[PDB]
């Protein structure tokens, strides 16, 4: 009957909590969802969304920018070694491509 | 055993680093991307690419540590950004101590000091047949000393430039006075 | 008079302002953000579900999450991602 | 333990080469082809320990390792 | 610094290492091996000091004296002998009933050592003679009780196998306080062991169904006899279910520290705030015995089969002790230096 | 006193091996190299038979393929002989490295 405090905040997170459990309810992935499951998922998400938006951010404002367009994207997911080797087969519209010229080919 | 009072009791350095042993495109650094996203990944470079041990020229020199490719960054040249008649004074003052003079000017209007505070750059001889170069760039304003390279340079040599008394290079087509 | 529609967008916005305070993200990277959560979202579950289904269990606790994982990310990504749950865990239990 | 890197003969490789249709072969194939065994094995071997210690037992069954050949995408019939 | 970040090397030489523990001041290690070995190293400059091949049979427990002298032995023919770090020889022998587990010696006088069996409640013996003093517990039923000094040497904390604490003196068995927690909804378990801090009156609770609680050794005091107190600060796991085998304190009452049983790893948390802030690991398939805390530095020691691992921060060298007039920057530092532009007091050379 | 001229003992070993089926490496150090680099993971592990027995399998099949795509790879050089960076560039072009 009192004030309720969410679960998006009682464990110190960003992504939502109730959402991620509706999601794993709904789908039909398995009958009976455990106790901290979404927490620990959500926990995940928000690990990798802000490890991709440093490195999106520095790239964005090192081009002299102030918003953010997918070169930046594509840039950053495509120098580091770990994204590189998670994200093999996925074509980012409007990505572009790395510069590499080969040895031979220039004077 | 105890019968020489023998000389060469004097060092007249403060810099005693010598020691017994003197051991002589898949980056960002070596891209075509635009110069600060490569003046980041030089300080990560630089801290571990390179080193400092006694060359036969003049004392120390530097060899460095890994295969590096032609073209890249190497190191920044940084220090005391020093205005100009303080050189004079600094002159002065390490003619009085005895100990060389190490600036290297940005402009022809402000100096870089190295000898007060700076890095492990100042390990760099003249030489008149060199592998490196220099370039100023523009990281928001505020210029720095960052040195390239020029051909393709393995594992245990030194890195010279020209900085523009003879010399101890031994070059084919030496000049001989450094002025 | 629509439906609505569900989205990410204000949770890729509040991390954007927590750990940069001045650059703003556009459509484009909006939608792509959006599509790369669902997609990591997809693949952990999947995983999760064919190993609640070997074991002989019907239940999706916490410990299939972390052995999901620990098989798909490579390294030291997923040596950084199990601490950062376990914390979340830990805080969320008292 | 040291060797058995070394214990996969120079016979053998060349026996596998004439299965795969190998007419002249060079000198370096050897320790290359080793290196290549070892990444591969290593690869099979680590998410086969993952789902034997998630299992809690105590032995790598052969399931395991079809479980794992399967996730990387090279199916083995003659073993479930 | 703070709490340990690196592996930090080994010392593997002897075989077949069992327990450890440390004296007040955090030189001396001594370690009682598989077949009655006791052998101490140095810290500072990590010297094999002194092996005391006492026993024939295996040693499960021992202590050090407040004096810095004297030690305790505890066999598998429940052997008690007074030890010394200058000769090293045996004064006291006798036979206990057949378990022996863990002793304590007062902290405040070298006179007594609080024994504790298996079947039977912990008996205090004195070192002048086999003079025993016995304690009443009250349960009498499993026998399977626990006990231990606290830290300025008041009382006497006990633990039964039922899930009551008393609290006696420690000669006139004056029982002043005691409490029951509720241990989730039916079942009360029994406790493996209590330890306590250094600063102040902080200590945990340590239960058979894997939860730490943090109380203080005022508040009971306050409580009274038969009084209900609540947990300081609640401590668990939930993921792994991770049982636990040893427990012990930092430096000056800041973190605590607790070795698990199952994955060879260690914990820190918070005593203050009440999070978990950093996981440890080492080998993967090893088994983890005996974890002890270094009372003035952070260094960690644990025995997982004989190896001895020793956390010790990584330090990092660099530049300003060779040249310390030259200062090694980070990046460009451009100023101006000066805005000017150009006593008998007999101090001991032997304060001692 | 005969001697034959060097390659016709390599197609028939070539055709003698095409026809049967068998297991071309020894079990022992097989077995040997598998409890080896099982050794690191995690200590003290206890291996059933047919496990190892479908690691052996699974080796041959894939050693065998990139055999086939090397030689593939020679013959389009000009040349007859395999050369190691023909492997490093059949790798590089499948996609696994
Ligand atoms: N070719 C050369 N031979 C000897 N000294 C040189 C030289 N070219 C320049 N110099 C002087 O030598 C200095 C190089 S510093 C030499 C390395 C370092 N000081 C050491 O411990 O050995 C410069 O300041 C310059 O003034
Ligand atoms: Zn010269």
């Amino acid at each position: 009957r009192a004030k309720a405090k969410t679960r998006s905040s009682r464990a110190g997170l960003q992504f939502p909590v109730g959402r991620v459990h509706r999601l794993l309810r709904k789908g039909n992935y398995a009958e009976r969802v455990g106790a901290g499951a979404p927490v620990y998922l959500a926990a995940v998400l928000e690990y990798l969304t802000a490890e991709i938006l440093e490195l999106a951010g520095n790239a964005a404002r090192d081009n002299k920018k102030t918003r953010i367009i997918p070169r930046h994207l594509q840039l950053a997911v495509r120098n580091d070694e770990e994204l590189n080797k998670l994200l093999g087969r996925v074509t980012i519209a409007q990505g572009g491509v790395l510069p590499n010229i080969q040895s031979v080919l220039l004077p | 055993a105890r019968a020489e009072v023998h000389l060469r009791k004097s060092a007249f350095d403060m810099f005693n680093f010598l020691a017994s042993k003197h051991r002589q495109a898949r980056r960002a650094t070596s891209m075509d991307l635009p110069m600060p996203m490569r003046f980041r990944h030089l300080k990560k470079t630089s801290k571990e690419a390179v080193g400092v041990y006694r060359s036969p020229i003049h004392g120390r020199g530097l060899f460095c540590k890994r295969n590096i490719d032609a073209g890249e960054m190497v190191i920044e040249y940084a220090g005391n950004v020093i205005r100009s008649i303080q050189t004079d004074k600094r002159e002065k003052y390490y003619d009085s101590k005895g100990i060389g003079c190490y600036m290297f000017r940005i402009d022809d209007s402000e100096v870089v000091d190295a000898t007060m505070h700076g890095n492990a750059a100042r390990f760099i001889n003249h030489s008149c047949e060199p592998n490196c170069y220099s370039r100023v760039i523009n990281i928001d304003g505020q210029k720095h000393i960052v040195i390239f390279a020029m051909r393709k340079i393995y594992r245990g040599e030194e890195l010279t430039y020209d900085y523009k008394l003879p010399c101890n290079c031994g070059a084919k087509k030496c000049r001989k006075f450094l002025n | 008079r629509k439906t609505r529609k569900e989205s990410y967008a204000i949770y890729v916005y509040k991390v954007l302002k927590q750990v940069h305070p001045d650059t703003g993200i556009s459509s484009k990277a909006m939608s792509i953000m959006n599509s790369f959560v669902n997609d990591v979202f997809e693949r952990i579950a999947g995983e999760a579900s064919r190993l609640a289904h070997y074991n002989k269990r019907s239940t999706i606790t916490s410990r299939e999450i972390q052995t999901a994982v620990r098989l798909l990310l490579p390294g030291e990504l997923a040596k950084h991602a199990v601490s950062e749950g376990t914390k979340a865990v830990t805080c969320y239990t008292s | 333990l040291r060797d058995n890197i070394q214990g996969i003969t120079k016979p053998a490789i060349r026996r596998l080469a004439r299965r795969g249709g190998v007419k002249r072969i060079s000198g370096l194939i050897y320790e290359e082809t080793r290196g290549v065994l070892k990444v591969f094995l290593e690869n099979v071997i680590r998410d086969a320990v993952t789902y034997t210690e998630h299992a809690k037992r105590k032995t790598v069954t052969a399931m395991d390792v079809v479980y794992a050949l399967k996730r990387q995408g090279r199916t083995l019939y003659g073993f479930g | 610094q703070n709490y340990p970040e690196e592996a930090d090397g080994t010392l593997d030489c002897i075989s077949m290492a069992l327990t450890c523990t440390f004296n007040r001041w955090g030189t001396l290690l001594a370690v009682g091996c598989n077949d009655g070995r006791i052998v101490i190293w140095d810290f500072l400059t990590r010297g094999i000091a002194k092996i005391i091949s006492a026993h024939i049979h295996p040693v499960c427990s021992l202590c050090w004296s407040r004096d810095g002298h004297k030690l305790v032995s505890a066999s598998t023919d429940n052997i008690v002998s007074q030890w010394d770090v200058l000769s090293g020889d045996c004064d006291q022998r006798f036979r206990f009933p057949s378990p022996i587990l863990k002793v304590q010696y007062h902290p405040r006088d070298q006179n007594k050592v609080l024994v504790c069996p298996m079947k039977s409640a912990p008996v205090m013996l004195t070192l002048s003679d086999s003079k025993h003093v016995v304690l009443p517990v009250d349960d009498d039923s499993d026998l399977n009780v626990v006990a231990s000094f606290d830290r300025r040497g008041e009382y006497i904390y006990t633990g039964n196998a039922k899930g009551k604490i008393l609290v006696l003196k420690t000669d006139s068995q004056d029982l002043v306080a005691s409490f029951r927690v509720t241990t989730g909804t039916s079942n009360t378990t029994a406790i493996k062991s209590i330890e306590f801090a250094r600063k102040g009156s902080c200590f945990l609770i340590n239960t058979a169904d894997r939860i730490i609680r943090v109380y203080d050794g005022r508040e009971i005091l306050t409580c009274g006899r038969d009084g209900e107190p609540e947990p300081m600060q609640k401590l668990q796991d939930l993921v792994n279910r991770t049982p636990w085998k040893k427990c012990c304190f930092s430096g000056d009452g800041e973190y605590i520290v607790a070795g698990s049983a199952r994955q060879h790893a260690l914990y820190i948390w918070e005593k203050s705030i009440g999070n978990l802030v950093k996981i440890l690991h080492g080998t993967r398939g090893e088994l983890l015995l005996d974890v002890a805390w270094h009372p003035v530095r952070p260094i960690i020691a644990s025995i997982s089969s004989g190896v001895v691992s020793i956390w010790a921060q990584n330090q990092v060298e660099n530049w300003s002790a060779f040249a310390p007039d030259f200062k090694e920057l980070d990046e460009n530092v451009e100023y101006e230096e000066r805005e000017s532009e150009f006593e008998d007091e007999e101090v001991d050379v032997t304060s001692v | 006193p005969h001697r034959y001229r060097p390659g016709t003992v390599a197609l028939r070993e070539i055709r003698r091996y095409q026809k049967s089926t068998e297991l071309l490496i020894r079990k022992l150090p097989f077995q040997r190299l598998v409890r080896e680099i099982a050794q690191d993971f995690k200590t003290d592990l206890r291996f059933q038979s047919s496990a190892v027995m479908a690691l052996q399998e699974a080796s041959e099949a894939y050693l065998v393929a990139l055999f086939e795509d090397t030689n593939l790879c020679a013959i389009h050089a000009k040349r007859v002989t395999i050369m190691p960076k023909d492997i490093q560039l059949a790798r590089r072009i499948r996609g696994e490295r």
